[PDB]
C-alpha cells in the first residue's frame, strides 16, 4: 500500500473506421504543483500498439521498462519477431492486466490507469482499459480520470455504439479528440496545454504526434463578467 | 426607556361601552366613502381618490390594495393605519397559511386573521 | 489507504427449466456514477454445456471465470476427456472460492446447464463458497427488485385458485423457454427503470441438449 | 488562487487570476476576485469563496453607512472593518484578504489580512496558494515609485509565474488600477501572458 | 440501530380508474423480535388516507399530530381537507424538523371530493414530495416493492383489479423482507365508498 | 436461523429452518442447513454457510478415510473432535460456524455441539442460531426420554415453527431428520406458512394471530 | 433493571417483575419491587437505566394522582397509557432522555375488561394479551404463543407465568432473584405473596 | 441531477433532467427540478431535494411580499442575495445548489449558488452530478450572441449529455425560457427520449387470486342525522 | 468459563467448579465438568476463554500421561504444576496466547501431603491452602480467611465449601448452575455426587 | 532545505544551504548537503538525513564496484542506482535527491529523483522545502549555456531567496563545480548573499 506522488491526469481514446486514436497531456503533477512539463505518457510498443498511462509516474516508468523488456524477450529465438510472431496489442494488454491484478492481490498496486490502443494482425481495432485494481473493460471510447467524466460524453456523440465505428473517419475522430483535450484544459486543474496524440491505422500504420497545443480557445467573454452578483463596475 | 405601557388603553366604562372603539368608529365615519357589491360572477370594491393637493400625484396613493391574487381590500378612515394593516395582511397570508398549505388562504380566513390583529389592538397593552 | 475491492455494478439472472436453462445479465459496466462500457459481456460459455457469470467486482469475476475455464481444461486432461457434470463443476467452484476464504473473490456467482438426467439446473454461490442448487436466482445490484417478482410469476407464491379463497393453491405448471425469456426481459426492463446501475443491454445464454445459444436485447441507456 | 496588490507613483493596482476549484475540477474559469467595497477601495479575495463574499458584502454595507454619516472613509478604516470581522470570527472563517485603496491625501495604500485576522500595511502584498512560487521573483523585482506601465508588467509577469506552477490558479489575469484619474479595469488573456 | 429499520414495515399506494388503493403490513418488531401483528400503519382524516412507515413512535406521534391539525382545519375552514392540501401540510410539518427529523416514510392517498381526481404522494423523512401518477412505495422492502409495482402495474385499472395488483405487490415484497409481514391490510377507495380487506399471508 | 437436535429413546431428532438473509433482505427462502456427512452422521449449520459446508464436507472426507483404514465406522465422539480440531487451527482467523453432529454408534445415539472457538459439548439437547431461545422454550417444557418417534418428530418441528414465527431471520421451511441405528431418515420439507395455519387450527395455539 | 413480564387473562392483568438490583459486581438487593400504583385499578411496572426508572415512574404516578384529585375520577388504562407514551416520545428527543421501558396493567371499570399496554423508552406503544421488555420475550414468547387463551382464569394465568419464569431461570445467564407477582382486577390491585 | 443555464440575445434559459434518486434506486422518474421564485425568476436545484424546494419557496414567499411592499417587479439580484445569506447562515447544512436565472427591469441575469453561500456569474453554467458531462458540451458549442433557438438547443443538448452519461441523471428534459419583455414559458417535458418499451406480458391477475380473511366497510363520512 | 474454587485440608484437596456453559444469551449446558485428571493423584480444574480451556487441559493431560508411561512413575504435584506454569509463561508471549486459568489439586504420595497450586494465564504460580480465579475470590476469601484451619477434616472442608457456594449464589449476578465437587486424597480422585 | 543543480557551458554546478532542523531547533547550521558518490558525480540531498545518507553510501559502494569492473560510470547510470533504491523502498523512505555529474562525452547532466522514485533529466533542478519560493525566479532567470560566473550568480541569487523565506533553510551556501578542469568547492557566507 502506498500513495501516488508525481501523477499524470486523463488519457483519452476512441475507435474509428480503420483504427484507433489515443491522446494524453505532457504534465507530471506533484499534488497541486505543476512540477514537470515534458513528460511523455504515451508509449509505443512496436508499430501496432500504443499504451497510454495515467496515475503515478514512477510506476509508469516501471511499466515502460517492462514493455521495453517484453520486446527484447519476444525477439529471443524468434525469426518471425518482425512478422507473424510480433507482439500484438492483445498480448501486451493481457500481460499488463495480469501484472496489475497480481500486484493488487499482494496489496502493493501499481497506482495507474492504463489504456492499450492498437491494431491486431487481422486489422481489428483493439482498445481496452486496465487499472490498479485489475479491473478491465472495453468500449468504443475509453478515458481515464477526468476524461471519463468530460471526454467520454463528447466522444460518445461521435461513436455512441459499435455500428457507428465504420461511419467515423480519422479526420472526424481526431477532431473530436482534439476538442476533448481543449475541454479538459478548460476544466481540469491538473492538465496542461501541451499534449501528445497517436494514431494507429491498419493502412497508414502508427503516426505519433508530439508537441501539440490546445488552440482556438474562447476567453474574450471574460471581460464582461464582473463581481459575483450585484457589482456593476 | 422600555415600553412601560403594559396595561390596556381601551377599557369598559360604567355603561359597558368601550370608548376607544367607539371613538375609532367615529374616525371611520369622517372618512371618505367606500363600498362593495357582490355579483354572481364577481365582486366590486370602489372609493374616491380624495387628493390632498393637485400637485400631488394621486396615482402613487393606492386606496385599493391586492392582498392575494384572488383577494383585494379597500377602507374608510385613517389611511396610514390601513397601509400597515395591508402590509401585515399580506404577510400573515403567507406565514400562517401559504407556507403551511402551499396555497393562498380563503377570503374568510384571511379576514379572520386581519380581524384578530385589529382585536389585539383593542385589548393589548 | 488502498482498497483492493470495487463495485462494477451489473445484475444477473438464472432460471432452470424442465429440459433447459437460462443465464442472463445486463452488459453495463460502471464505477460510482460513470459508465465504463455499455457492452461488456458478463455471462460466459465455459465449455461442457456450462454457462457462468461472476457478478460484483469485475477483476475478481474475470479471475474466477478464467480459473474455472482452466479447471475444465485440466479436468479433460486428467480424466480422459470426461464431461464435467454441472454438479461436479459446482463443487469444484466451491473449492476455488474457499481457497480465498481470507481474501475473498468479491463476487456472487451463478452457473447454469443440464444435470445428468437432462433436466435444467442452476447453481448459486456466495463470495466465500457456499452453494446450492436452485430453480430461480437473481444476483447483483437489482437482485432484491427481481426475486420477489420471480417468486410470484415462476413459483406462483401467494397466488390461489379463484373461488376457493385461499384453500387451494395455484398449481405449479412447468414453463417453456419462450415463457421464461419473457419473464427475464420484463425483469430487466423493470430493473432498468428503478435501478441506475442497470441498463444499456441484455445478453441471455440459453442451454439445451443441442448446445448453447445467445440472445441480445437493447435496454434503456440513461 | 494568485492575488496581489502593488503601490506605485500614481496610486495602487490590484491583480488576480480567475480560477475557482472544487478539488481538481475548475468550477469557474472566469472568476472576478477583485471586489469593490467602495469607489476607490477594493479587495483581493482568497480562501473560502462563501466566507470572503459574505465578509466583503458586510464591509461594503459598513462603508456605505460610514459614508452617509462621516464622508469618504480611509483605506485604513476599510482594512479595520475587514480585520474586525476576520479576527472576531477566526474560528469559523477561512479568508485571506488584501485591501487596496486610493486617497488624495494618503495616495495608494495596501493592507494584507491573513488567516488569523492580523493586519499588515505594506508597499505590496501577495497571497493565495500560488503566491508561494513568486516570493523570490516579487522580492527581487519590486521597486518603489514605479510607473503605471512598469507596475502592470510587474503584476503580469508575477501572476504569470504563479499561474504556471499553481494548479489552483489560472485563466485570465484581471487587474484594477486605482488613481486620481479614476478606476480602470484591465484583462490579460493566456496567449499574452504565457509567452512571457 | 438505524431508526428507519428498527421496527420494520411497508406501505404502498396505487392509482386506478376513478379510484386509489393503499396497503400496509401489520408487523411491529424490535429488530429480530416480532412484537405485534396488529400494528396498522394507515390512518385517515376524513376522506384523505395516510400511510406511515419507519420508527413506530414517530408513526404514532405523527398520526396524533395530523389528527390534531386536520380537526382544527375543519373547524375553521368548515370543510374536510383535500389530499393536495394535506400533502403540503405533511411536507411543511416534516421540514419544520429539518435538523431533528421524524424517521418516517409517509404516503398520502385520496380522491379530491370536487374534481374526483385520484391522488397519491410520497415523502422522504424531511418533506420532499414525490407526486407520482402510478404508485408510491415506502418501508424496509421499498426496493422489493419498486420491482413488483414497476412490473405488475398498469394504468386505469378497475377497483377489483387494482386490489389484486396491489395485494400481490405487497405480499411478495414482504415475503422477501425479514422485517415486514405478519399480516396485511388493503384499502380500496372510491369517491364515496371505502372497503378495507385483511389479507391472509405466511406468519414467519 | 434456528437449528435443534435432541437425543431420545429411539435415536436423535434433527430439525432446522431454511432462511438466509443479507441484512433485511431475504436472499434465500430455502437453503439446506443439514449436511449429510455419511448415512449414519448429520451436521447442522449456523453462522457462515461457506464455513459450515466446507469444513463439514471435509469432515466427511476424514470420516470416510477412517472407515477405509480401520474397516469400522467412526464414533460420533471422534468425528466431533476431528471437526473441533480443524476449527482450532484457524483459531482467531474469523471463521463462523455453529453445528451439532448427530449420529448413532456403538454407545447408542450421539449428539455433540461444536463451534468456531473449538468448543465441543456432549448433551441430550441443543439449539443454535438467532431463534434458538424460542425453540428451547418448547423443547424444555415438552421433552421426555420416553418420547415416541412420531411425537419426537413433531416436537422438533413445532419448536422450529415457534422460532420461525417470532424470529425475523428464521423461517421458510422446516427440514426434519431422524437418526436410527440403521442410519438417518429424512422426514421432508414443510413450508412454515402452511404449517403455521395447520398447527394453529389443530393445536389451538397462536390465539393472538388471526386466521 | 432486568425482567418484567405481563399477561392479560379473562378478568385480570398479571404483572411479574424481578427482585434483583446490582451495583458493580455485587447484588445489593433481592426484594426490590419494580412497580408503582398509578390509580386504584392501574399498575405500572418498569425496567431500564439506574435511577431513571423510579424517577420516571414516580413522576407519572404524581401526575395521575393529581388528575384523580382534580376531576374526582379515575382515568381509563388507555388514557393513562397514552399520557405515558407522550411523555416518553417527548423524552427521546430531549437533551438527556429517560431510558425507561414500562408495562401498564389496568382494569377498565367502564368496559369491564382487563388491559395490558407495552411501552418502550422511544414511546412505542402496543396493546397486547401478553408482553415483555428486553430479552425476556426471547425466552418466554414461545411458551405464551403455545399455551395462551383469552378465556384463561387468573389461576391458569399464574401457572403459565410460573412456566415462563422456570424457563427463564433455566436458560438465562443472569440470576434475577425470582419475581414479585401482582394481579390487577375489578377489585383493585393485590400481591401474590407466595410464588 | 443535471441542470444548466444559458444566456442569449434577449434573455436566459435554464434546463434540467427529471430523475430523483435514493442511492442506486430511482424514486421518481419524472421529478420537477425547475422552480418558480417569481413569475420571471426561475431556479433549478441540485443536492438535497427537500432543501432546494424549501429554500426556493421561502425566498419566493419573501420576494412576493417585497414586490408588494415596493410596488416593483422582483429582481434576480434580490433573490440571489436573500438565498446566499440564508444558505451562508446554515453553513452548508442546507444542501441546496442552485442555478438562478430571470429577467427584470434591469435586464436578464444568470447566477449559480452553492450550499455554503458562494455565488458566481456566467453566460453558461452547470450543476449536479452530471455537471461535467453538460459543461463539456457547453464548452464545445457555446458562443457569444446566441439566439433563443440556439440557446434552447445548447441547453437541452447539455442536459442530454448528463442523462446518457451520468447515472445520477435520467428520463426527460425540462426547460424554462425567460425573454425580456415577454412572459416566461415553462416547457415541462420538452424532450421525452426515455419512454419505456411495451412489456412482453400482462400481469393482470384473475379475480379471487388473493386470499382474504376479513372484509369491512370503512366509515369516512361524518356522524349522520336522525 | 466462570467459577473454580480449591481448598487444601488435612489429608485431601477439594476442587469445586461451576457447571454452566453459555453461548450468546443462552445457557447451553448445566452439567459441564471443568476438570481433567492429569494422573491418578493429580486433578486440574480450569477456567478462561472458550475453546482454549479444554484444548490446553487436554494438551497438559497428554504430556503428563506420556511422562507416566515413559518412566513408569507418577510426577509429584509440584513437578506437574511447574510444567504447567512454564507452558503458560511460554504461551503469554506467543502470537496468540492461551487464555486459561487453572487450579492443580494433588496428593503427594512421597510426602503424604495434599497440595493446591493456583496458576493464572500469565504463568503466575502460587501454592495456597485455598484459592480461586476471576471474581470468585472476592466473595469467598473472607469466609475462608475466617473459618479455615489446616487440621480440618474432608467433611469440614466440604461444609466450608458449601458456605462459600451459598455466598456466591446470594451475591453474584450470574447464575453458574451449581458446582461439581471432587476430592483428591491418598486413595486417588473421587466425585461427590450429591452437593 | 534548499538545493539545486544547474548545467552550463563548461559542465554543471550543484548548490545547497547548510541548515538541518529538528522542528524549530537548528541541529546543525554548517551541514554539507553536497555529497560525492564518484569523482565527478555528486548529489544534493533533501528529506530524511538518515535515509539520504544510507542511500548515498550504498550508491557510492555500487559505483566503486562498477568502476573496478567496467570503468567510469555515466551520470545516467548513477541516477539509475539512486532510482532503484528510492523506488523499491518508497514505502520506508523519505528522500528527495538531485544527481549531477560531468562526462567528457555527455558533459554536464542533471537528474532529479523526487519522493516516489521517478527520474527526470533536466537542464536544471531545484528541490527541498525552500525550492517552492523560487520556482518563479528560477524559471525567469535560467538560460542554457551560461558561463561559470553567470551560473554561480544564478545559484547564489536563487538560494539567497529560498533561504530568506524558508525557515528550514539557511546558514552558508555551498557549491560544487564539475568540469573537465576538475572539482572546485565554493562557499558563500550570510554577509555576502543576504545583501543581494
Ligand atoms: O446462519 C445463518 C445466519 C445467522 C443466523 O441466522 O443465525 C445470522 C445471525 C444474525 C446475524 C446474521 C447471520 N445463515 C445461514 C445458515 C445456514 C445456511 C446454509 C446454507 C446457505 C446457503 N446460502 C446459499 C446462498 C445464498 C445466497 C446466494 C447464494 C447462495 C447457498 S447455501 C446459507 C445459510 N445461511
Ligand atoms: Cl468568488
Ligand atoms: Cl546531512
Ligand atoms: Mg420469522
Ligand atoms: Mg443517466
Ligand atoms: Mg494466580
Ligand atoms: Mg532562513
Amino acid at each position: 500500500t502506498q500513495q501516488p506522488i508525481v501523477t499524470g491526469t486523463s488519457v483519452i481514446s476512441m475507435k474509428y473506421d480503420n483504427g484507433v486514436i489515443i491522446a494524453a497531456d505532457n504534465l507530471g503533477s506533484y499534488g497541486s504543483l505543476l512540477r514537470f512539463n515534458g513528460v511523455e505518457r504515451l508509449i509505443p510498443v512496436g508499430d501496432n500498439t500504443v499504451v497510454g498511462i495515467s496515475g503515478d509516474i514512477s510506476d509508469m516508468q516501471h511499466i515502460e521498462r517492462l514493455l521495453k523488456d517484453l520486446v527484447t524477450e519476444n525477439a529471443y529465438d524468434n525469426p518471425l519477431a518482425d512478422a507473424e510472431e510480433a507482439l500484438e496489442p492483445s498480448y501486451i494488454f493481457e500481460y499488463l492486466a495480469t501484472v496489475m491484478y497480481q500486484r493488487r492481490s499482494k496489496m502493493n498496486p501499481l497506482w495507474n490507469a492504463i489504456i492499450v490502443a492498437g491494431v491486431q494482425s487481422n486489422g481489428d481495432q483493439f482498445l481496452r482499459y486496465v487499472n490498479l485494481l485489475g479491473v478491465t473493460y472495453s468500449s468504443p471510447t475509453l478515458a481515464t480520470g477526468f476524461g471519463a467524466h468530460m471526454a467520454n460524453p463528447l466522444l460518445r456523440k461521435v461513436v455512441d455504439r459499435e455500428s457507428d465505428i465504420p461511419k467515423t473517419t480519422v479526420q472526424v475522430a481526431e477532431e473530436a479528440i482534439v476538442n476533448a483535450m481543449r475541454v479538459l484544459y478548460y476544466r481540469d486543474a491538473r492538465s496542461s496545454r501541451n499534449f501528445s496524440l497517436a494514431i494507429i491505422d491498419k493502412n497508414t500504420g502508427l503516426t505519433f504526434k508530439k508537441n501539440l497545443q490546445v488552440e482556438n480557445m474562447k476567453w474574450d467573454f471574460a471581460k464582461d463578467i464582473k463581481g459575483y452578483g450585484t457589482q456593476k463596475i | 426607556m422600555t415600553d412601560r405601557y403594559s396595561f390596556s388603553l381601551t377599557t369598559f366604562s360604567p355603561s359597558g361601552k368601550l370608548g376607544q372603539i367607539d371613538y375609532a368608529l367615529t374616525a371611520v365615519k369622517q372618512g371618505v366613502t367606500s363600498l362593495g357589491i357582490k355579483a354572481t360572477n364577481g365582486v366590486v370594491i370602489a372609493t374616491e381618490k380624495k387628493s390632498s393637493s393637485p400637485l400631488a400625484m394621486s396615482e402613487t396613493l393606492s386606496k385599493v390594495s391586492l392582498l392575494t391574487p384572488d383577494i383585494g381590500a379597500v377602507y374608510s378612515g385613517m389611511g396610514p393605519d390601513y397601509r400597515v394593516l395591508v402590509d401585515k395582511s399580506r404577510k400573515v397570508a403567507h406565514t400562517s397559511y401559504k407556507r403551511i398549505y402551499g396555497e393562498y388562504p380563503p377570503t374568510k380566513l384571511l379576514v379572520s386573521e386581519v380581524a384578530k390583529i385589529m382585536q389585539e389592538a383593542t385589548q393589548s397593552g | 489507504q488502498f482498497n483492493p475491492y470495487g463495485d462494477n455494478g451489473g445484475t444477473i439472472l438464472g432460471i432452470a427449466g424442465e429440459d433447459f436453462a437460462v443465464l442472463a445479465g445486463d452488459t453495463r459496466n460502471i464505477t460510482d456514477y460513470s459508465i465504463n462500457s455499455r457492452y461488456e459481456p458478463k455471462v460466459f460459455d465455459c465449455g461442457d454445456n456450462i454457462v457462468m457469470s461472476a457478478n460484483g467486482f469485475a477483476a475478481d469475476g474475470d479471475a474466477l471465470v478464467k480459473r474455472f475455464k482452466n479447471s475444465v481444461k485440466w479436468y479433460h486432461f486428467d480424466h480422459n476427456d470426461k464431461k464435467l457434470s454441472i454438479n461436479s463443476a459446482a463443487r469444484n467452484i466451491q473449492h476455488l472460492l474457499y481457497s480465498r476464504r481470507f481474501f475473498p473473490y468479491y463476487v456472487y456467482n451463478i452457473i447454469a446447464g443440464l444435470d445428468e438426467d437432462g433436466k435444467g439446473a442452476v447453481y448459486s454461490f456466495d463470495p466465500v463458497g457456499s452453494y446450492q442448487r436452485e430453480q430461480c436466482r437473481a444476483g447483483g445490484a437489482a437482485a432484491s427488485l427481481i426475486m420477489p417478482f420471480l417468486d410470484n410469476q415462476v413459483n406462483f407464491k401467494n397466488q390461489y385458485e379463484p373461488g376457493t379463497n385461499g384453500k387451494v393453491k395455484k398449481p405449479l405448471k412447468y414453463l417453456s423457454v419462450e415463457e421464461v425469456i419473457k419473464l427475464v426481459r420484463d425483469s430487466f426492463t423493470s430493473a432498468t427503470e428503478r435501478h441506475i446501475q442497470v441498463g444499456d443491454g441484455l445478453e441471455i445464454l440459453i442451454v439445451t441438449k443441442d448446445g448453447v445459444r445467445k440472445e441480445f436485447y437493447e435496454l434503456k441507456r440513461d | 488562487t494568485s492575488i496581489m496588490a502593488v503601490t506605485f507613483k500614481d496610486g495602487v493596482i490590484l491583480g488576480a487570476d480567475s480560477r475557482t476549484t472544487t478539488g481538481a475540477y475548475i468550477a469557474n474559469r472566469v472568476t472576478d476576485k477583485l471586489t469593490r467595497v467602495h469607489d476607490k477601495i477594493w479587495c483581493c479575495r482568497s480562501g473560502s469563496a462563501a466566507d470572503t463574499q459574505a465578509i466583503a458584502d458586510i464591509v461594503q454595507y459598513h462603508l456605505e453607512l460610514y459614508t452617509s454619516q462621516y464622508g469618504t472613509p480611509s483605506t485604513e478604516t476599510a482594512a479595520s472593518v475587514f480585520k474586525e470581522l476576520c479576527y472576531e470570527n477566526k474560528d469559523n472563517l477561512t479568508a485571506g484578504i488584501i485591501v487596496a485603496g486610493y486617497d488624495d491625501k494618503n495616495k495608494g495604500e495596501v493592507y494584507t489580512i491573513p488567516l488569523g485576522g492580523s493586519v499588515h500595511k505594506l508597499p505590496y502584498a501577495i497571497a493565495g496558494s500560488g503566491s508561494t512560487f513568486i516570493y523570490g521573483y516579487c522580492d527581487k523585482n519590486f521597486r518603489e515609485n514605479m510607473s503605471k506601465e512598469e507596475t502592470v508588467d510587474f503584476i503580469k509577469h508575477s501572476l504569470s509565474q504563479a499561474i504556471k506552477w499553481d494548479g489552483s490558479s489560472g485563466g485570465v489575469i484581471r487587474m484594477v488600477v486605482l488613481t486620481a484619474a479614476g478606476v480602470e479595469r484591465l484583462i490579460f488573456y493566456p496567449d499574452e501572458y504565457e509567452q512571457l | 440501530s438505524d431508526p428507519s429499520s428498527i421496527n420494520g414495515g411497508i406501505v404502498v399506494a396505487m392509482t386506478g380508474k376513478d379510484c386509489v388503493a393503499i396497503a400496509c403490513d401489520l408487523r411491529l418488531g424490535s429488530q429480530s423480535l416480532g412484537v405485534s401483528n396488529k400494528f396498522e400503519k394507515i390512518f385517515h382524516y376524513g376522506h384523505v388516507f395516510l400511510g406511515i412507515t419507519g420508527l413506530a413512535t414517530d408513526v404514532t406521534t405523527l398520526n396524533e399530530m395530523f389528527r390534531y391539525k386536520t380537526n382544527l382545519y375543519k373547524l375553521k375552514e368548515e370543510r374536510a381537507i383535500e389530499p393536495e392540501t394535506f400533502t403540503q401540510l405533511v411536507s411543511s410539518s416534516l421540514y419544520e424538523r429539518r435538523f431533528g427529523p421524524y424517521f418516517v416514510g409517509p404516503v398520502v392517498a385520496g380522491i379530491n371530493s370536487k374534481s374526483g381526481k385520484p391522488f397519491i404522494a410520497g415523502f422522504d423523512l424531511i418533506g420532499c414530495i414525490d407526486e407520482a401518477k402510478d404508485f408510491i412505495v415506502s418501508g424496509t422492502a421499498s426496493d422489493q416493492l419498486f420491482g413488483m409495482c414497476e412490473s405488475l402495474y398498469e394504468p386505469n385499472l378497475e377497483p377489483e383489479d387494482l386490489f389484486e395488483t396491489i395485494s400481490q405487490a405487497l405480499l411478495n415484497a414482504a415475503d422477501r423482507d425479514a422485517l415486514s409481514g405478519w399480516g396485511a391490510v388493503v384499502y380500496i377507495i372510491k369517491k364515496d365508498e371505502v372497503v378495507k380487506r385483511y389479507l391472509k399471508m405466511r406468519q414467519d | 436461523t434456528t437449528t435443534l437436535a435432541f437425543k431420545f429413546q429411539h435415536g436423535v431428532i434433527a430439525a432446522v429452518d431454511s432462511r438466509a438473509s443479507a441484512g433485511s433482505y431475504i436472499s434465500a427462502l430455502r437453503v439446506n442447513k443439514v449436511i449429510e456427512i455419511n448415512p449414519y452422521l448429520l451436521g447442522t449449520m449456523s453462522g457462515c454457510a461457506a464455513d459450515c459446508q466446507y469444513w463439514e464436507r471435509l469432515l466427511a472426507k476424514e470420516c470416510r478415510l477412517y472407515y477405509l483404514r480401520n474397516g469400522e465406522r467412526i464414533s460420533v465422539s471422534a468425528a466431533s473432535k476431528l471437526l473441533s480440531n480443524m476449527m482450532c487451527q484457524y483459531r482467531g482467523m474469523g471463521l463462523s460456524m455453529g453445528s451439532m453432529i448427530c449420529g448413532w454408534d456403538k454407545k447408542g445415539p450421539g449428539l455433540y455441539y461444536v463451534d468456531e472457538h473449538g468448543t465441543r459439548l456432549s448433551g441430550n439437547m441443543f439449539s443454535t442460531g438467532s431463534g434458538n431461545t424460542y425453540a428451547y422454550g418448547v423443547l424444555d417444557s415438552n421433552y421426555k426420554w420416553d418420547l415416541s418417534v412420531e411425537d419426537a418428530l413433531y416436537l422438533g418441528k413445532r419448536s422450529i415453527l415457534a422460532a420461525a414465527h417470532r424470529d425475523a431471520y428464521s423461517g421458510g421451511s422446516v427440514n426434519l431428520y431422524h437418526v436410527t441405528e440403521d442410519g438417518w431418515i429424512y422426514h421432508g420439507n414443510h413450508d412454515v406458512g402452511e404449517l403455521f395455519w395447520k398447527v394453529k387450527e389443530e393445536e389451538g395455539s397462536f390465539n393472538n394471530v388471526i386466521g | 433493571m432486568d425482567i418484567i413480564l405481563g399477561i392479560r387473562v379473562q378478568d385480570s392483568v398479571i404483572l411479574a417483575s424481578s427482585k434483583a438490583v446490582t451495583r458493580g459486581i455485587s447484588v445489593l438487593k433481592d426484594s426490590d419491587d419494580k412497580t408503582r400504583q398509578l390509580s386504584p385499578h392501574t399498575l405500572m411496572s418498569f425496567a431500564g437505566e439506574a435511577g431513571d426508572t423510579v424517577q420516571f415512574a414516580e413522576y407519572i404516578q404524581a401526575n395521575i394522582q393529581l388528575y384523580s384529585i382534580r376531576e374526582d375520577y379515575e382515568l381509563s388504562p388507555q388514557a393513562v397509557s397514552s399520557f405515558v407514551r407522550q411523555e416518553l416520545a417527548k423524552s427521546i428527543r430531549s437533551r438527556r432522555p429517560y431510558q425507561v421501558n414500562v408495562l401498564i396493567g389496568g382494569y377498565d371499570k367502564k368496559k369491564n375488561k382487563p388491559e395490558l399496554y407495552q411501552i418502550d423508552y422511544l414511546g412505542t406503544k402496543v396493546e397486547l394479551p401478553y408482553g415483555a421488555h428486553g430479552y425476556s420475550g426471547f425466552y418466554t414468547f414461545s411458551l405464551l404463543d403455545h399455551h395462551y387463551r383469552p378465556d384463561m382464569t387468573t389461576e391458569e394465568g399464574l401457572d403459565l407465568l410460573k412456566l415462563c419464569v422456570q424457563e427463564l431461570e433455566k436458560r438465562m445467564p443472569m440470576d434475577f432473584k425470582g419475581v414479585i407477582v401482582k394481579i390487577v382486577d375489578k377489585d383493585g390491585i393485590r400481591q401474590v405473596d407466595d410464588f | 441531477t443535471t441542470i444548466v443555464g444559458v444566456k442569449f440575445n434577449n434573455g436566459v434559459v435554464i434546463a434540467a433532467d427529471t430523475r430523483s434518486t435514493q442511492g442506486p434506486i430511482v424514486a421518481d422518474k419524472n421529478c420537477a427540478k425547475l422552480h418558480r421564485i417569481s413569475p420571471k425568476i426561475w431556479c433549478a436545484g441540485a443536492g438535497t431535494a427537500a432543501d432546494t424546494e424549501a429554500v426556493t419557496q421561502l425566498i419566493g414567499s419573501n420576494i412576493e411580499l417585497h414586490s408588494l411592499y415596493t410596488s416593483r417587479e422582483p429582481r434576480v439580484v434580490s433573490a440571489l442575495q436573500m438565498l446566499k445569506q440564508h444558505l451562508f447562515k446554515y453553513q452548508g447544512h442546507i444542501g441546496a445548489y442552485l442555478i438562478v436565472a430571470g429577467v427584470d427591469p434591469t435586464g436578464s441575469h444568470l447566477f449559480s449558488i452553492h450550499a455554503h453561500g458562494s455565488t458566481d456569474v456566467g453566460y453558461y453554467l452547470s450543476l449536479g452530478s452530471g455537471s461535467l458531462a453538460a459543461m463539456a458540451v457547453l464548452e464545445s458549442h457555446w458562443k457569444q450572441d446566441l439566439t433563443k433557438e440556439e440557446a434552447i438547443k445548447l441547453a437541452s443538448d447539455a442536459i442530454q449529455a448528463g442523462i446518457w452519461n451520468d447515472l445520477g441523471s435520467g428520463s426527460n428534459v425540462d426547460v424554462c425560457v425567460m425573454e425580456i419583455g415577454k412572459d416566461a414559458e415553462y416547457l415541462r417535458n420538452y424532450l421525452t427520449p426515455n419512454v419505456r418499451e411495451e412489456k412482453q406480458k400482462s400481469y393482470k391477475f384473475p379475480r379471487g387470486t388473493t386470499a382474504v380473511l376479513k372484509e369491512s366497510i370503512v366509515n369516512i363520512c361524518d356522524i349522520q342525522e336522525e
